């Protein structure tokens, strides 16, 4: 069976410059290679067929080249919507096989996070639970750290964090940090604070709310 | 002229059915290349004409059986088409 | 219109079996092959097998264990994959794809998320996330909703039934005590809220539940 | 119709004997691929029809002599089978 | 003559997990590879023919894959009776040749 | 029934020759080839040659020295390999195998152990191994037999003519002063012995000897 090597696995690029994805087959497959794009949580989407033939609806910035064993998918001037995983696939010999995929990452300008804190909802409190949610949105680079404080002292238990992949709309990252407690434990304290530390500022970006 | 037309129809049917059935027979055999219809049609043509470049050929038993039918029915029917064209050409040699 | 239709999710217990469906529409030809592709979270695309509905012959990836059985029904234009005797290794998204017999996958389904687990189906609780009474308003305001305590994956969150697409983040779920939780955020011009409604729509196909929740300022 | 049947039998005999004798001739030559009977039968068919894909062929002197017999007797006998089928088809052109 | 490389020579595995034996040919041999098992003091026993085709009497846990130059014999969930030496053999070109063998250890 | 029958052993002196036989049964076709494969102890399988009995043509591995001559006899359905002018390097197990002309070895003989040596054939002495009078009995009891002073290899040891297969170990022989020695062990439920007989059967094909010895408690 044909092995398709996509190397490198991650492609990091500045906006607007040219980028090339490599696909190499373990033996010659003529021009029987096709390229798919898959965005976060999306289905694969056909970009190029038979190595170089364009598909209706695909932007003209996409092209492909090669024959034999070495194949290239090229994007002229990347933009945020091109952030995705890219797969090649061969149809020369049975069975059809897929490459392992290359991720496109974009190097954009630094951006500080927009921090919002949300106290627990009325509906949630009326049934025992209390979740305090903090959004840290549209920052870059992806390195960030969040710190919860209750009445001025750092809180680490009950904290669950989640990070998005790179955003295909503006090349940023976002993160959520949710501190979940009992309603009684929530009702034994006044001040709730999430603190975000990011390379954009030496001082943390701090958002708070008093329960009382 | 009517009989030449019937032989051409039989040839096209053999080429199309051979192309469809070759793909059906060859998919599932690792390494088989006769597995998409456009090039299977090219293969059936190269076989019925007896040219047989060998850029494509079947590797399975049932693909090779399909090949035998394409040879038997397709070489006969292409011979009929060829014979008709040679007869028509010999006519206008006489007409000059 | 969507050319291949797949259910959103299937929960199966370890050692049990499930039948996935792929409903085809649009143009249908005798040269059509339906393919099935498996993708585990954070991994690549893995070819499972193919069937030609006009004849019923199916073929299977020989490099992996054969856990699938493919069939088709020409009347309902629906292809089926029977996955049998499943294990945690079979938890994945399963795509179906259409190929016109010329080697490439022109169209793909949305995929069916299969989770193999002994835990039970649980609908999510959706809670609004509105700013506190002391939060200061910039030129934009951020709102959100909290989707807690569901199983299995996935849920789909939209805002105003899809009309609000820009300024939306939905965070990956985190798994806790056999239950998932995620949040979604939306940014709109602070001029527009609450004079113009903003509402999140949370769908959970594994439990066949769909819920709305309007975000209104705190009293 | 009786003579077409006799030519078909001769063809099958040539294909089977050619397949048996090719394997016998080719085994013992390092690199030879015409060395198992099922694919040697595929080779004999591709030769008698003159298609000649060339996925398989003999590399020894006696294998190539076997090939010559398959060409002489097999192309003649396949031509006879082909001629009979073309005659039968030309008949129902007349019958319409 | 076709050289068949079986690497690694020893495969060490926990019971019940999947194991894969590799056979690589010095040139492309289509699917003309066959697999034999030989237990201590036993005769070789055919497991798989033509790379992937099963043999009557062989447990369903055994399967094979590959074509061209790279070939794999796989056992789903090993058990003690699978302890043996495993050999590949090609029939694409004369003469038939054998791989050097892989030992399965549990 | 056994489809290819080979003698168990042949002892040949250095520089001498021997003729190995392979008696075929079951279905026979004109497409059949008989192959010969050599295996030295602790080494792999080495292809020697092939013959097609329906015609009598034989071919030989060109990478090794030609020490073999293959013939066949269609009346007795027996293939022969003449090994000539032998050396210590020719000591090995020699298998014959049947191939239906389609490339794989569907069936194999049990192999003939050839030893090239100047030493003489010697039958083994078999001794019982019963527990001492002070050995304590668990839920199982271990018995054995001692096979000493034979040449050449091999011997075959069974217990109760094969009916006792589980709980059996036969250890590889050790060579001493031109004589081999091995032991075999068998474990049976201590409830069953000696009320139910246990007997070892030792066969030595090179000397055409077969011996039984019952294991009885010490007096
Ligand atoms: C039931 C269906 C059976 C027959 C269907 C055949 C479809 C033909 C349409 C071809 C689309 C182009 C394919 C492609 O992009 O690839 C080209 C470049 O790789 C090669 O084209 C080809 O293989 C050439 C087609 C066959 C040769 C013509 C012989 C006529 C007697
Ligand atoms: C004296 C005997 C001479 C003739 C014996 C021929 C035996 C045919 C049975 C084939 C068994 C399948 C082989 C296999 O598993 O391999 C297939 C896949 O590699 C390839 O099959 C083949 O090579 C196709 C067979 C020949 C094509 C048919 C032409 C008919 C006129
Ligand atoms: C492997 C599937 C077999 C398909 C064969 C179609 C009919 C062939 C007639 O020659
Ligand atoms: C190398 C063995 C020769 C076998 C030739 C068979 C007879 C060929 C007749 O053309």
């Amino acid at each position: 069976d044909i092995l398709l090597t996509q190397s490198p696995a991650i492609l990091s690029v500045s906006p607007g410059e040219r980028v090339s994805f490599s696909c190499r087959a373990s033996q010659s497959i003529g021009t029987d290679i096709h390229w798919y794009q898959q965005r976060t949580n999306g289905s694969p989407r056909l970009l190029i067929k038979y190595a170089s033939e364009s598909i209706s609806g695909i932007p003209s910035r996409f092209s492909g080249s090669g024959s034999g064993t070495d194949f290239t998918l090229s994007i002229n001037s990347v933009e945020s919507e091109d952030i995705a995983n890219y797969y090649c696939q061969q149809s020369n010999r049975w069975p059809f096989t897929f490459g392992s995929g290359t991720k496109l990452e974009i190097k954009r300008a630094d951006a500080a996070p927009t921090v919002s804190i949300f106290p627990p909802s009325s509906e949630q409190l009326t049934s025992g639970g209390a979740s305090v949610v903090c959004f840290l949105n549209n920052f870059y680079p992806k390195d960030i750290n969040v710190k919860w404080k209750i009445d001025g002292s750092e809180r680490q238990n009950g904290v669950l964090n989640s990070w998005t992949d790179q955003d295909s709309k503006d090349s940023t990252y976002s993160m959520s940090s949710t501190l979940t407690l009992t309603k009684d434990e929530y009702e034994r304290h006044n001040s709730y604070t999430c603190e975000a530390t990011h390379k954009t500022s030496t001082s943390p970006i701090v958002k708070s709310f008093n329960r009382n | 002229w009517r009989c030449a037309g019937a032989a051409t129809v039989l040839l096209v049917i053999v080429l199309l059915a051979g192309s469809y059935l070759a793909v059906l027979a060859e998919r599932g055999a690792p390494g088989a290349q006769l597995i998409t219809y456009p090039r299977a049609l090219w293969w059936s043509v190269a076989t019925a004409t007896t040219v047989g470049y060998g850029d494509l050929y079947p590797v399975t038993l049932w693909g090779r059986c399909v090949a035998v039918v394409v040879m038997v029915a397709g070489i006969t029917s292409f011979g009929l088409v060829t014979a008709a064209l040679a007869t028509w050409f010999v006519g206008q040699c006489q007409q000059q | 219109q969507v050319q291949l239709q797949q259910p959103g999710a299937e929960l199966v217990k370890p050692g049990a079996s499930v039948k996935l469906s792929c409903k085809a529409s649009g143009y249908t030809f005798t040269s059509d092959w339906i393919h099935w592709v498996k993708q585990r979270p954070g991994h690549g695309l893995e070819w499972i097998g193919e069937i030609i509905p006009s004849y019923g012959r199916a073929n299977y990836n020989e490099k992996i264990q054969k856990k699938a059985t493919l069939t088709a029904d020409k009347s309902s234009s629906t292809a089926f994959m029977q996955l049998s005797s499943l294990t945690s290794e079979d938890s994945a998204v399963y795509y179906c794809a259409r190929e016109r017999g010329d080697g490439y996958f022109a169209v793909w389904g949305a995929g069916t998320t299969v989770t193999v687990s002994s835990a039970k189906t649980t609908p999510p609780s959706v809670y609004p996330l509105a700013p506190g009474s002391a939060a200061q308003t910039n030129s934009m305001v951020t709102l959100g909703c909290l989707v807690k305590g569901y199983f299995p994956e996935p849920v789909t969150v939209t805002w105003n039934s899809g009309s609000l697409s820009s300024g939306v983040h939905t965070f990956p779920a985190v798994l806790q005590s056999d239950l998932y939780t995620l949040s979604s955020s939306v940014t709109v011009p602070s001029s527009s809220w609450p004079s113009e409604t903003v509402t999140c729509n949370v769908a959970h196909p594994a439990s066949s539940t769909k819920v709305d929740k309007k975000i209104v300022p705190r009293d």
